[PDB]
RNA sequence: CGCAAGACGGACCAGAGCGAAAGCAUUUGCCAAGAAUGUUUUCAUUAAUCAAGAACGAAAGUCGGAGGUUCGAAGACGAUCAGAUACCGUCGUAGUUCCGACCAUAAACGAUGCCGACCGGCGAUGCGGCGGCGUUAUUCCCAUGACCCGCCGGGCAGCUUCCGGGAAACCAAAGUCUUUGGGUUCCGGGGGGAGUAUGGUUGCAAAGCUGAAACUUAAAGGAAUUGACGGAAGAGCGAUUUUUGUACACACCGCCCGU
């Protein structure tokens, strides 16, 4: 079940890591990014709205997706790290580093890392008003 | 219930003959059930490949988009679709005490491919310079931009797509622009940073086979 | 009282007078 | 009582400056007044560096860096401690803090 | 992987530039305008400030058309709370965008009218001009661009000073003031009542301009000092001699606002 590839060569996929401040996505696709291998979100592991962005849920999701993609026959992954972007923050959430480290732990080979956060040349008005969020 | 990956098949994707390395990975597609043909879903896919994965001795911050054009029995045949730079290269090129000059042109090749080329350059600080900033006046910027546009135009419309990609692989256009603009104002980090495909000619199998050998 | 809101209250009272103190009356 | 000679902003010889939005709270603050910070860091942290360098398929593959421009309003800059209050004499000193060791 | 609409031009972007002020940042073209510098050109007092009278004038707002992506007064909900009619979150109407008519108000601020003269240093910076060893590009040559060292003239600013001012904070102007007179416009007279009533005038409206009195009160207010608090980290006129803010000083168990 998978590609017929010699032991020396590595089958490559692309891992999209969406690290928000509310959730974390680890998504695996082929090199064209049109076919999905496995997608696991941080909300599937923890049954609480607080811990969806926690490093622990990201680590669990990374291990689950690594096992699923190792079943099918993908041994190496390219990494596309993404933040929410747009009008909002460009800084990745707290689960990105933990998810990446867990993905490395599970025996997966690591290709090239690339930041793919969407950056406007200029955008629509941001939510909040003149005085901002006063909490 | 029923595994969707039991009906999947793996195909091998090839790069055009312009590059040294040909096998650029594998891809997956659902088998034909008579409703949807696997070939139709296979076509039209875009792959972003770093230049270091296509040529051994070339830089890795230049990426190429290749689009599958035909399927030949477990062999997807791709063609040039675009070129771009990595995010960190562009982010590290832009600095605070210098001038940035950008230009874009729309040029058609001899074989019908219409391209949009983008070029970027930065002013260079002198070796013995004591002044903190290195700013070019507006007329100097306009002259530099016009020199960029004419050089980018004269290196595409004369050649065809196969020769255009050959010039893009080492980025000789950027070196020509950098050399030509020394007299106006010294420039470093001159690059052709993005290339877009606007219009394609009608698909020809013989052209693709000549492109792949 | 903040001077801005005092001014707004004065304006609203004047508008109320103007509605009551009609020119027709 | 004027607290600063430059009024806490960098506006000289012009009338209006377009506002930007605070990264923290999305408040509108003039660009010259805002507190700016350029952050260049590594995508992977210190432990992740050693964990990734062994699992990579390349030899001496350099990890990419993250470049971010951050804008803060006065309240968010003070609350986040990126900026602190100084003495009346020490306010004038506008040398950046000695981060270079 | 494409398509469509609308709005905005990130990074470069600075105590940098332009504009009478509001204000002004993707490329290219067209149109008219302008400061500064250069000048052994021309006119020869043609000038400065300005009742009356005019042009422009952020945002919001009003009336007609066109579009309506995002955001979003009002509003409907969910939370928080002793209570929230608020702060927080989900939606969301006018509006936010363009054209044509109104409106003329901002902490429209340098809280500092314009023209002219004089009165200390220093290093940068933007524009124009002048001079000069030396590095670079235009394959050679001048010459022109990029650096380097200076000089002059306008411009945005900075540091320093027992120039002198000022209650001080501070100011090379806020100096050249009892040693009081260069020209000229606007404008203030203890704190409230009050920018309120009325009259006039402008506007479709909202409102804009001009603008009192009766009455009430012994202080209100500026700068700085020592304390006390905080759900913050020889020198000065003189009091006086961890940082910081204060409207507290019977010192937060304070003071104080409106029903
Ligand atoms: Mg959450
Ligand atoms: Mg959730
Ligand atoms: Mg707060
Ligand atoms: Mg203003
Ligand atoms: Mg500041
Ligand atoms: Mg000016
Ligand atoms: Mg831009
Ligand atoms: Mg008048
Ligand atoms: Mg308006
Ligand atoms: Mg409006
Ligand atoms: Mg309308
Ligand atoms: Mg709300
Ligand atoms: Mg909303
Ligand atoms: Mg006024
Ligand atoms: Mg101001
Ligand atoms: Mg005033
Ligand atoms: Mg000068
Ligand atoms: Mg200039
Ligand atoms: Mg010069
Ligand atoms: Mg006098
Ligand atoms: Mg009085
Ligand atoms: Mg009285
Ligand atoms: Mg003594
Ligand atoms: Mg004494
Ligand atoms: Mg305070
Ligand atoms: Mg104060
Ligand atoms: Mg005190
Ligand atoms: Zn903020």
């Amino acid at each position: 079940l998978g590609p017929q590839v010699a032991e020396g060569e590595n089958v490559f996929g692309v891992c999209h890591i969406f690290a928000s401040f509310n959730d974390t996505f680890v998504h695996v696709t082929d090199l064209s990014g049109k076919e999905t291998i496995c997608r696991v979100t941080g909300g599937m592991k923890v049954k609480a709205d607080r811990d969806e962005s926690s490093p622990y849920a990201a680590m669990l999701a990374a291990q689950d997706v690594a096992q699923r993609c190792k079943e099918l026959g993908i041994t190496a992954l390219h990494i596309k790290l993404r933040a929410t972007g747009g009008n909002r923050t460009k800084t990745p959430g707290p689960g990105a580093q933990s998810a990446l480290r867990a993905l490395a732990r599970s025996g997966m080979k690591i290709g090239r890392i690339e930041d793919v956060t969407p950056i406007p040349s200029d955008s629509t008005r941001r939510k909040g008003g003149r005085r901002g969020r006063r909490l | 219930v029923v595994d969707p990956f039991s009906k999947k098949d793996w195909y091998d994707v090839k790069a055009p003959a312009m590059f040294n390395i040909r096998n650029i990975g594998k891809t997956l597609v659902t088998r034909t059930q008579g409703t949807k043909i696997a070939s139709d879903g296979l076509k039209g896919r875009v792959f972003e490949v770093s230049l270091a994965d296509l040529q051994n001795d070339e830089v890795a911050f230049r990426k190429f988009k290749l689009i599958t054009e035909d399927v030949q029995g477990k062999n997807c045949l791709t063609n040039f679709h675009g070129m771009d730079l990595t995010r960190d290269k562009m982010c590290s090129m832009v600095k605070k005490w210098q001038t940035m000059i950008e230009a874009h042109v729309d040029v058609k090749t001899t074989d019908g491919y219409l391209l949009r080329l983008f070029c970027v350059g930065f002013t260079k600080k002198r070796n013995n310079q004591i002044r903190k900033t290195s700013y070019a006046q507006h007329q100097q910027v306009r002259q530099i931009r016009k020199k960029m546009m004419e050089i980018m135009t004269r290196e595409v419309q004369t050649n065809d797509l196969k020769e255009v990609v050959n010039k893009l692989i080492p980025d000789s256009i950027g070196k020509d622009i950098e050399k030509a603009c020394q007299s106006i104002y010294p420039l470093h980090d001159v690059f052709v940073r993005k290339v877009k495909m606007l219009k394609k000619p009608k698909f020809e199998l013989g052209k693709l086979m000549e492109l792949h050998g | 009282m903040r001077a801005k809101w005092r001014k707004k209250r004065m304006r609203r009272l004047k508008r109320k007078r103007r509605k009551m103190r009609q020119r027709s009356k | 009582t004027k607290k600063r000679r430059n009024n806490g902003r960098a506006k000289k010889g012009r009338g209006h400056v377009q506002p930007i939005r605070c990264t923290n709270c999305a408040r509108c603050v003039p660009k010259d007044k805002a507190i700016k910070k350029f952050v260049i860091r590594n995508i992977v942290e210190a432990a992740a560096v050693r964990d990734i360098s062994e699992a990579s398929v390349f030899d001496a593959y350099v990890l990419p860096k993250l470049y971010v421009k951050l804008h803060y309003c006065v309240s968010c800059a003070i609350h986040s401690k990126v900026v602190r209050n100084r003495s009346r004499e020490a306010r004038k000193d506008r040398t950046p803090p000695p981060r270079f060791r």
